[PDB]
């Protein structure tokens, strides 16, 4: 990932999409997702992937 | 032991090292290009859906 290395005519998105295709799943990252609180498919199919997350020192005031 | 003086100099010659010839390649030298990422061989569907 890193910066400067994806150009306009090898994007990436027509990089990991096809990485995507190979291992099965979407060619844009949206997968199929139900409910929980009802019980049937969501209609408009939805983003999901894996994102690394961090945490801040700045928490909750505790005051 | 008088030590006169004469005329003026009509020219003055000055002597200095050449400049640096063959040094700089007729052809340049560039940091080749990084490549693009390549998918990679043998990829495969792992993930079978289910029951």
């Amino acid at each position: 990932a890193t910066p400067f290395i994806f150009s306009e005519e090898n994007s990436a998105l027509e990089y990991f999409g096809e990485m995507l295709k190979a291992a099965g799943y979407n060619f844009y990252g949206t997968e199929r997702l139900y409910s929980g609180i009802s019980g049937l498919e969501l209609e408009a199919d939805i983003f999901i992937g894996v994102v690394y997350y961090q945490r801040l020192r700045h928490m909750v005031s505790d005051k | 032991g008088g030590l006169t003086c004469a005329s003026a100099p009509q020219g003055t010659l000055r002597i200095l090292e050449g400049p640096q010839q063959s040094l700089s390649g007729s052809p340049l030298q560039p940091i080749p290009a990084s490549p693009p990422p390549q998918i990679p061989p043998g990829l495969r569907p792992r993930f079978c859906a289910f029951g």
